[PDB]
């Protein structure tokens, strides 16, 4: 339970090989959480993977759609 | 976007490790709690700077191995996998343009260089293989050419233009990359705006250090 | 279906601000950076800054006039220093309050008063409205947007020749289920039989790369034959 | 902090879509845009 990290010892969390969003970020691409319970840090993870299927003569048009809200909140 | 995430440590960069000191900086009250707490907070907010200008995709996306962009060349800005890192060549051309223990700390950035480079690599490929939908919820592929007619299409130029002179526009567009590509190798007074900011904070840096060697 | 997917939504809005507190950081954050502050800047009354004791009664009613000006002095200087550092600070956040104050008023007026094409403005999506509400020092807008949901592969070309000329779309794409060509609007399967009043006609078949063999009806000659 | 915010807006309107103000992503009449990162900082390449 001692993990050297490019911004220091981090000593009381259980390095893991796993990838999720950062919850708790500590620097140089680090973040730890609290999960399976003790403390974790796992490299960060920029969101999931994909590749679109692209070709030189296929196109993809939506057939439906929905109506969305969302709220923006400003000092 | 972000400068250098730099703290102080006041009790340290005034009063080195000696008692004496100490005991009479206590009688100035919260100065050191209030510098330590703005420095802390110009800190976060360097890296909320980078967090909002890159991370604007949901996934990230990949291009196809076969890339038949129907002419348009783009291998000067796509990454480069045999490197180590991902960097493209325009973006190692602009990396190579760019150039103590008293207290001062230099903090690491939360995003690394090869995770912003990720993130230019996704935005990259997903305006490639999906003109701009991928903004707007999912991504939906749609073949270069006709990406390129809609665009055209956007300014007032009907269809047929692009159809009828697509081999004279993808070479004018890939001359142009070659252009930048020249620019950049040789001048060097292109990145001023960055290193402005890189020798703002420098000299800010020598001044309060040089501070010390002053009898006041 | 809009109408209830529109509803449904104003419903989770209202449960996801009724359940979840956090959401108004942005405005609470600049709460507790003014009482930090303030609490700070009274705090500095406690401080000797080197005189014999912070508060100024005990200095006036123990020492002579020649000699409280020294103490008084050393407070003064402190407690001078302590207000100029609030002052600055608070007009930096004031600027900082501002910019946000400029950008609200420009969000109404761009994106409530109208509907604005600059995207990722009013929230990730196509935008359609918006909806202004106040909040405690703040404003909060409901952003309603339009986002596509379900897609199908269809094969494409960028252009229909028949009879020798070249035709493109008036407005819209050209797809194909498999066997068929049709035309249809980008956004919106809604597939449409290829006629001379959707298509225009440009050159000949010989320059554009990627053109396809059809036919493209022409509603006029079964009438006029008629 | 500014410079931080222009940028975003541009990646935003100009990486993301299609622009129609004048002179915000390069003279011309804007057709799109490709990023590049920079160490502390961004890059824009505007085609028009
Ligand atoms: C585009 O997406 C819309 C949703 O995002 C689709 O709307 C939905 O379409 C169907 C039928 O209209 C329904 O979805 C499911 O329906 C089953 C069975 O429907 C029965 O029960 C519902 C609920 O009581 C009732 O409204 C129907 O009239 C039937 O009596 C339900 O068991 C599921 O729970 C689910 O609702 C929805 O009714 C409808 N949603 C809405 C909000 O109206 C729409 O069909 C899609 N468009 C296309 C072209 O596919
Ligand atoms: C691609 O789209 C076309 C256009 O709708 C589809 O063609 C249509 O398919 C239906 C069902 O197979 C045909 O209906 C059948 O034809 C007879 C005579 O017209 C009709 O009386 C019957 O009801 C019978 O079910 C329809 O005629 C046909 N349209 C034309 C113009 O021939 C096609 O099936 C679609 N292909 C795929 C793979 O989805
Ligand atoms: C769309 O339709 C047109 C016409 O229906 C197609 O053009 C045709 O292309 C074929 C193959 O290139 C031509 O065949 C040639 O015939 C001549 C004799 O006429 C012969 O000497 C050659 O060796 C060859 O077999 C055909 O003539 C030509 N039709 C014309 C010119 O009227 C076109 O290929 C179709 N599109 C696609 C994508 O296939
Ligand atoms: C994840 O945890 C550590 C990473 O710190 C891994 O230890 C090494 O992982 C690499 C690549 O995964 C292997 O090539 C090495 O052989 C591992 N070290 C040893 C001593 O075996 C660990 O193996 C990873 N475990 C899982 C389950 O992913
Ligand atoms: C359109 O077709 C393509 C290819 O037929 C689909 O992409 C493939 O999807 C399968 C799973 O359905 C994956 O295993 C393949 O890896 C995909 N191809 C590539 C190149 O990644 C695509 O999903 C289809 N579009 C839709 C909307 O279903
Ligand atoms: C796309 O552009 C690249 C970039 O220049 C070109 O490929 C290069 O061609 C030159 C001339 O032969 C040589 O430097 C190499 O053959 C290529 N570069 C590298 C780094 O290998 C060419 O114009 C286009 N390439 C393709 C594959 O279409
Ligand atoms: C779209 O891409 C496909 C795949 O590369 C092209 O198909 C090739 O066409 C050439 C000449 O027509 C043939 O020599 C190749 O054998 C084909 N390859 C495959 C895998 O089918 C197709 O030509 C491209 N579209 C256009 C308009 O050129």
């Amino acid at each position: 339970n001692v993990f050297q990290t490019r911004a220091g010892c981090l000593i009381g969390a259980e390095h893991v090989n796993n990838s999720y969003e950062c919850d708790i970020p500590i620097g140089a691409g680090i973040c730890a959480s609290y999960q399976t319970q003790s403390i974790i840090a796992y490299t960060m993870s920029l969101g999931a993977e994909n590749s679109v299927a692209y070709s030189n003569n296929s196109i993809a048009i939506p057939t439906n759609f929905t109506i969305s809200v969302t709220t923006e909140i400003l000092p | 976007v972000s400068m250098t995430k730099t703290s102080v440590d006041c009790t340290m960069y005034i009063c080195g490790d000696s008692t004496e000191c100490s005991n009479l900086l206590l009688q100035y009250g919260s100065f050191c709690t209030q510098l330590n707490r703005a420095l802390t907070g110009i800190a976060v907010e360097q890296d909320k700077n980078t967090q909002e200008v890159f991370a604007q995709v949901k996934q990230i996306y990949k291009t196809p191995p076969i890339k038949d962009f129907g002419g348009f060349n783009f291998s000067q800005i796509l990454p480069d996998p045999s490197k180590p890192s991902k960097r493209s060549f325009i973006e190692d051309l602009l990396f190579n343009k760019v150039t103590k223990f008293n207290g001062l700390t230099v903090l690491p950035p939360l995003l690394t260089d090869e995770m912003i480079a990720q993130y230019t690599s996704a935005l990259l490929a997903g305006t490639i293989t999906s003109g701009w939908t991928f903004g707007a919820g999912a991504a939906l592929q749609i073949p270069f050419a006709m990406q390129m007619a809609y665009r055209f299409n956007g300014i007032g130029v009907t269809q047929n233009v692009l159809y009828e002179n697509q081999k004279l526009i993808a070479n004018q567009f890939n001359s142009a990359i070659g252009k930048i590509q020249d620019s950049l190798s040789s001048t060097a007074s292109a990145l001023g705006k960055l290193q402005d900011v890189v020798n703002q904070n420098a000299q800010a840096l020598n001044t309060l250090v040089k501070q010390l060697s002053s009898n006041f | 279906l809009i109408a209830n997917q529109f509803n449904s939504a104003i419903g989770k809005i209202q449960d996801s601000l009724s359940s979840t507190a956090s959401a108004l950081g942005k405005l609470q954050d600049v709460v507790n950076q003014n009482a930090q502050a303030l609490n700070t800047l009274v705090k500095q009354l406690s401080s000797n800054f080197g005189a014999i004791s912070s508060v100024l009664n005990d200095i006036l009613s123990r020492l002579d006039p020649p000699e409280a000006e020294v103490q008084i002095d050393r407070l003064i200087t402190g407690r001078l220093q302590s207000l100029q550092t609030y002052v600055t600070q608070q007009l930096i956040r004031a600027a900082e309050i501002r910019a946000s104050a400029n950008l609200a008023a420009t969000k109404m007026s761009e994106c409530v008063l109208g509907q604005s094409k600059r995207v990722d403005f009013c929230g990730k999506g196509y935008h359609l409205m918006s909806f202004p509400q106040s909040a405690p020092h703040g404003v909060v807008f409901l952003h309603v947007t339009y986002v596509p949901a379900q897609e199908k592969n269809f094969t494409t070309a960028p252009a229909i020749c028949h009879d020798g000329k070249a035709h493109f779309p008036r407005e819209g794409v050209f797809v194909s289920n498999g066997t068929h060509w049709f035309v249809t609007q980008r956004n919106f399967y809604e597939p449409q039989i290829i006629t001379t009043d959707n298509t225009f006609v440009s050159g000949n078949c010989d320059v554009v790369i990627g053109i396809v063999n059809n036919t493209v009806y022409d509603p006029l000659q079964p009438e006029l034959d008629s």
